[PDB]
RNA sequence: UUGACCUCAAAUCAGGUAGGACUACGCGCUGAACAAUAAGCGCAGGAAAAGAAAAUAACCAUGAUUCCCUCAGUAACGGUGAAGCGGGAAAAGCUCAAAUUUGAAAUCUGGCAACAUUUCUUUUGUUGUCCGAGUUGUAAUUUCAA
RNA sequence: AUUGGAUAUGCCAUAUAAAGCGCUUUCGAAGAGUCGAGUUGUUUGCAGCUCUAAAUGGGUGGUCAUCUAA
């Protein structure tokens, strides 16, 4: 078998779709969510900066948001990762922190019963 | 965007919650036996506190009361 | 056959007198009726929606997992076992673990009996956990003909291998 | 702004952090019921022909002969090992009730 | 800090007493003090204050771990001292914690490892934690309290106590070390752990009664004397709680230096109790260490001592020992003490027969029965900690019959 | 609880009273047909802790297949042919002897609607769930094919990849 | 020294016992568990607290006919 | 004896459901010749399968699955031939068993009667009542990240 | 004409309820004819056959690390 690339335009075009698709469902949220900065596993690259998976409870408790919360606010939480330095803590409890600064959350309508 | 969120959220604000007829007379027997300051001893007390609330759940019902 | 002594045991059933003098205790604490539940639940609404506290209840304890739980607290006072339980290995640990806990137990006939005292159509094991101060001659009275016509009767012949 | 800068580094000072213990790493430690719970059983199921015939030859102090057997029948030594001092406990637990 | 005084005047603490004139000035410079007073002197506010200071001078948080490691020879002791210093952070930030042997120790874990700064310790429980636990923040320690340097040594904890310096940072941590009594040993372990140059600072009645029965025997004896000033000594607070508690819910009011764990409330009611003519006080051995004795008929001691050296000086109305049948070995010490003794006789008939009662109280209210485990538990783990094995042997104590008195038809399953 | 009890006592298999009971049962379960209902579960801890439920929806079957393929592979399988309308959940083994393997099948109804108003067994209702036996979907069936995670455990390999700009 | 011999086992050159209670011959005074007891069993059933506001709400709406009206219709 | 329970059957009893076809892609089982090869057999869907670590690593550590690029025609093996890292596309997490609701089976199917609702007089529910299921365990709660 | 997710608003709301966070002198269950051992076949995995477990245990790696199967 013989595998040929002549979709790989069309594929393009229908990635880029999705990410139309996707921001108009949601529509002022970004297209991803924010992820955390970690270093690669090796001593060949752990010099190196790249984008984990999702932020550890430990760097969510210090920024102050809750790992039920962060999930709402397209915020990822990785329970495998764990923070064996604080420079990888503070690097990425500084990401959220930043991140929850431009972050604006519209208020919800909640349920309000007449008493009790 | 931040305008509407801010003005919506003042809006929907009104968190502080009344009591019902129960919840009131609940509260206001064991007030009337122990004061308003002793919570400790007003969870103790098994014939008014039937339901076994204990002091701050009792604390959280005072304040409910007073607003 | 040749039968191990834990299952042997099972054959070793309460006499009839000692079983029916038990079942009287019983049914002075069957649970209230799933009627009977909701007439007291809707007297109780009423008394709510129009306008308007009691005592702890009484009962017979029923369900395997809930008994098991409570010999292990020691807040079973008698324990009666079915003799015909459809898998044996469900309760063939119970006298063994009322032996460990201090608990006075019987095997008793008809699983089907067990089960009429809880309106249920069949219970595994019955236990009476705590009764009423009217009732503890009559319990303290069943608990000692059930050291007699049970433990002490039988006991050495628990530990053979019975059939064959 | 939001935004990561992947590549180069962000600082090659090293600060070490204590982790605690996780509850996955607590699997394996034993329980004051599970303990009871396996003490009633192996009183009451008994014990297998292979387990038989090993109490036998320890309450005659052939040692050799009853570690050889386990490990032929279990199939390691520590299993071999564990299922000997299991069985001796309840030899002497035997002794000192009968 | 304003904080600091805020939380002192709760207590109703004015002035300051002689012990502290040498040692809390001093200390409050983080210079290495060697203290040492005699029993009842408030050495618990001596240590405590300076060492609050220093959390808020250098503005520690629970991510730095412990900053301050408190050493206490007993559970009760040691229970007292972590009562004190929650008081004096009542207006804080700083958190605070115990570790004591008897204890969860699984939860103890869960609690260090959040950060606890002062940390209130025994010998045997803080190495246990020390080698095994981890992510216990321990490396940023800069203070170190012992107290009753030289019961730690009798208890046997020497050992333990030469681990605790060897695996603890020495640099640039204050230490301290309270004794009653300078001996050799104390000496060696000043001279290996506080640093050098260090500021310097300087008739019996007994009833043989069994332990199903002890209680009932006190219920009675206390209706027959409600005409008089009774004081009992127990060997906890929880204990004190409980049967405070118990009395007040069978119509026989007292009074107990417990209250609601509140520094103010115990001088109180010591205030009124020695006011009034006419009265009944529960307390333990530590809250009534060094305190002074008023006119009191009857002085009761429902539980054995913890510190007979000293409970026997302290004697020297009347005195009452509720001591059960396995405790007889007793006897043979006072023998050695040159002490003047008389044995009580009471009838069986004379005895409440209300035991069947009382276990009916606790188990249908549910804080009679969760005081009921406590008080029962904390008195396990006292006996277990008492310095006289082979007197007061717990293996020897029948648990059956000590939950009996506690109003429990069964022995609650509480762990050492 | 008594489940403790019961699946404690599940791994002393030849122990007196489990050898005992295990020769009983295999001579009862010969007598009866190749494939049988079973009114309750044989065991009741293993059937439990597969997903059985005793409610309606849920049925357990019976099976003996001789010795000498995986043999609880072939269980699911036969049983599922019986009860065509039924979707096999998981099975289980209760007895063995010299010639015959006895296994448990635990299926469930995807019509009954105690089953399609249950959210935790909703999924089985799904048409992709047509024969999960036959297509190696159950837990035996998994591991038949090797189906895990790690070095422990082809298409993509024997084609050439040309693309547009080479 | 193992003397590198052999022991006469290597390949080279009651069935019915009475019962034993070596667990059981002792009781156990404590009870297994030592978790604290939960509040809900000193206090009233909340899951018929549930039903009770439930139906008393039913009763309100006229779903469920009260006492005094099911006699009532009864007759 | 009455009568409960467990069985074993029966009914042109009520309500359901399976078969066969397609099979490009998909998942199993089986299999020669000149290789999971064609065939043969079994089973799905709009995708399927896989999937929230009994996973890698040896680092300043990574973090479900899947696909692409690279690693690499490399290690290893005996010409076959990966994988970790790395770069991309996409991202989402969870549910049970094992705990006594025990101060109250709090759970569920069905019949019947009303009241609604509709892609729809064709659909889908609600409320009430009775019966059955269920204590040999149905709900709430918990899933190790706790 | 048929629909989807939001917005606004009227009415109803069984809240004596249900959650997140925080703190502990109290607790914390974790899947077996499986894992594994021997041996025989298919293509290490899988399968048969004989045997058959443990509880800081078990798996996989380099005393340590990592994972938590059935």
């Amino acid at each position: 078998y013989v595998k040929t690339w002549f979709n790989q335009p069309g594929r393009k075009l229908r990635r880029r779709q999705a990410r139309q698709t996707k921001a108009a469902k949601i529509a002022p949220r970004p297209v991803e969510a924010i992820r955390p900065a970690v270093k690669p596993p090796t001593i060949r690259y752990n010099m190196k900066v790249r984008a984990g998976r999702g932020f550890t409870l430990e760097e969510l408790k210090a920024a102050g948001v809750s790992r039920r919360v962060a999930s709402t606010i397209g915020i990822p939480v990785d329970h495998r990762r764990r923070n064996r330095s604080e420079e990888s803590l503070q690097r990425n409890v500084e990401r959220i922190k930043v991140y929850l600064a431009h972050l604006i959350v519209f208020p919800r309508k909640a349920g309000q019963p007449k008493k009790g | 965007l931040e305008e509407e969120a801010v003005k919506k959220a003042a809006r929907q604000s009104n968190k502080m919650l009344p009591l019902s007829a129960f919840e009131h007379a609940y509260i206001q027997r064991l007030i009337n036996k122990y004061g308003t300051e002793d919570f400790e001893s007003m969870a103790k007390d098994v014939k008014l506190n039937s339901k076994l609330f204990n002091g701050s759940k009792l604390k959280n019902l005072y304040i409910r009361m007073k607003a | 056959l040749k039968v191990p002594p834990a299952i042997a045991q099972f054959q070793k059933t309460l006499d009839k007198n000692t079983a029916t003098q038990v079942f009287k205790l019983l049914n002075k604490y069957r649970p209230e009726t799933a009627a009977e539940k909701k007439q007291r639940l809707v007297a109780e609404a009423e008394a709510v929606a129009n306008g308007k506290v009691s005592k702890k209840p009484y009962n017979v304890k029923y369900g395997l997992n809930h008994v098991v739980a409570l010999i292990e607290a020691k807040k079973a006072k008698l324990v009666l076992i079915a003799s015909d339980v459809d898998p044996i290995e469900l309760v063939v640990f119970l006298p063994a673990l009322c032996k460990k806990m201090g608990v006075p137990y019987a095997i008793v006939k008809n699983k089907a009996r067990l089960g009429t005292v809880i309106h249920q159509k069949t219970a595994a094991v019955l236990a009476v956990t705590e009764v009423r101060e009217e009732d503890k001659n009559e319990l303290a009275s069943i608990v000692s003909a059930v050291d007699a016509n049970f433990s002490a009767k039988y006991d050495e012949s628990r530990r053979k291998w019975g059939g064959g | 702004a939001p935004g990561l800068v992947v590549g180069l580094n962000k600082g090659k000072t090293l600060t070490k952090r204590q982790l605690p213990e996780r509850p996955s790493r607590r699997k394996g430690h034993l329980s004051k019921r599970t303990a009871f719970v396996r003490s009633i059983v192996r009183e009451v199921a008994g014990f297998a022909p292979y387990e038989r015939r090993v109490m036998e030859l320890i309450r005659n102090s052939q040692d050799k002969r009853a570690r050889k057997l386990a490990k032929k029948r279990l199939g390691t030594l520590k299993r071999a090992k564990g299922k000997i001092e299991e069985l001796t406990s309840v030899i002497q637990s035997s002794r000192l009730a009968h | 800090s304003e904080n600091i005084q805020k939380a002192i005047k709760e207590m109703g603490f004015e002035t300051m007493t002689e012990i502290q004139k040498r040692s809390i000035p001093p200390l409050l410079a983080g210079r290495d003090v060697l203290g040492a007073a005699k029993t009842g002197s408030g050495k618990t506010l001596a240590f405590l204050i300076p060492t609050i200071e220093m959390l808020y001078a250098l503005k520690f948080k629970p991510r730095n771990g412990t900053g301050v490691i408190i050493i206490s020879p007993t559970r009760e002791l040691a229970l007292q001292i972590f009562g004190v210093a929650k008081e004096l952070l009542k207006y804080h930030h700083q958190t605070f914690g115990i570790v004591i042997g008897g204890a969860n120790r699984r939860a103890e874990a869960d609690k260090l490892v959040k950060g606890v700064n002062l940390l209130v310790a025994t010998p045997g429980r803080l190495l246990d934690h020390l080698q095994n636990t981890k992510g216990f923040v321990f490396r940023n320690l800069r203070s170190l309290v012992i107290d009753e340097a030289d019961r730690i040594l009798e208890i046997g904890f020497e050992d333990e106590m030469r681990q605790i310096m060897k695996i603890l940072p020495s640099e640039n941590r204050q230490t301290l070390l309270f004794s009653a009594t300078q001996t050799t040993k104390v000496e060696d372990l000043a001279r290996i752990s506080l640093k050098p140059g260090p500021l310097y600072v300087n008739e019996q009645g007994y009833v043989v009664v069994d332990s199903d029965k002890r209680f009932l025997l006190l219920f009675s004896f206390l209706k027959r004397n409600l005409k008089k000033k009774v004081i009992v000594f127990m060997s906890s607070c929880a204990s004190v709680k409980y049967m405070a508690e118990l009395l007040n819910y069978i119509d026989l009011p007292v009074l107990d230096l417990h209250g609601k764990q509140k520094q103010q409330r115990r001088t109180n009611t010591f205030f009124e109790f020695c006011n009034a003519e006419k009265g009944i006080l529960l307390c333990t051995n530590v809250a009534a260490r060094g305190l002074d004795i008023p006119a009191v008929d009857w002085i009761v001691q429902y539980d054995p001592p913890d510190d007979p050296r000293d409970y026997i000086h302290r004697v020297g109305g009347k005195s009452l020992m509720f001591l059960a049948p396995s405790e007889l070995g007793f006897l043979r010490y006072l023998k050695t003490a040159k002490v003047s003794l008389n044995e009580f006789e009471f009838p069986a008939n004379k005895v409440a027969n209300v035991q069947s009662q009382l276990e009916k109280l606790v188990s249908k209210n549910y804080y009679l029965q969760q005081s009921a485990k406590d008080g029962y538990r904390s008195y396990l783990q006292a006996y277990a900690s008492y310095s006289l094995k082979s007197i007061f042997d717990i293996n020897k104590l029948d648990l059956a019959k000590v939950a009996k008195s506690f109003g429990f038809a069964h022995p609650p399953n509480v762990n050492i | 609880g008594a489940y403790k009890y019961l699946e404690e006592l599940a791994k002393k298999k030849q122990s007196d009273v489990n050898l005992f009971l295990s020769r009983v049962r295999a001579w009862e379960y010969r007598q009866m047909n190749v494939i049988h209902r079973a009114s309750r579960p044989s065991r009741p801890d293993k059937a439990r802790r597969l997903g059985y439920k005793a409610k309606q929806g849920y049925v357990i079957y019976r099976i003996r297949v001789r010795r000498g393929r995986s043999a609880r592979c072939t269980a699911e399988e036969r049983v599922g042919r019986y009860c065509s309308n039924l979707r096999v959940l998981n099975s289980y083994w209760v007895n063995q002897d010299a010639t015959y393997k006895f296994f448990e099948v635990i299926l469930v109804d995807p019509s009954h609607k105690a089953i399609r108003r249950d959210p935790r067994i909703n999924w089985i209702v799904n048409p992709v769930h047509k024969h999960r036996e036959s297509r190696g979907l159950t837990s035996i069936g998994k591991k038949s094919r090797g189906i895990g995670k790690g070095h422990r455990f082809w298409l993509r390999h024997n084609t050439l990849s040309l693309r547009r700009y080479r | 020294e193992i003397d590198a011999g052999y022991s006469s086992d290597s390949s080279t050159e009651d069935p019915y016992p009475d019962y034993d209670d070596f667990f059981t011959n002792t009781v156990r005074e404590t009870p297994l568990s030592s978790a604290p007891e939960p509040k809900r069993r000193f206090a009233p059933s909340k899951h018929e607290q549930k039903r009770i506001l439930q139906l008393a709400y039913a009763i309100r709406k006229g779903r469920i006919l009260t006492s005094e009206q099911r006699a009532e219709r009864e007759r």
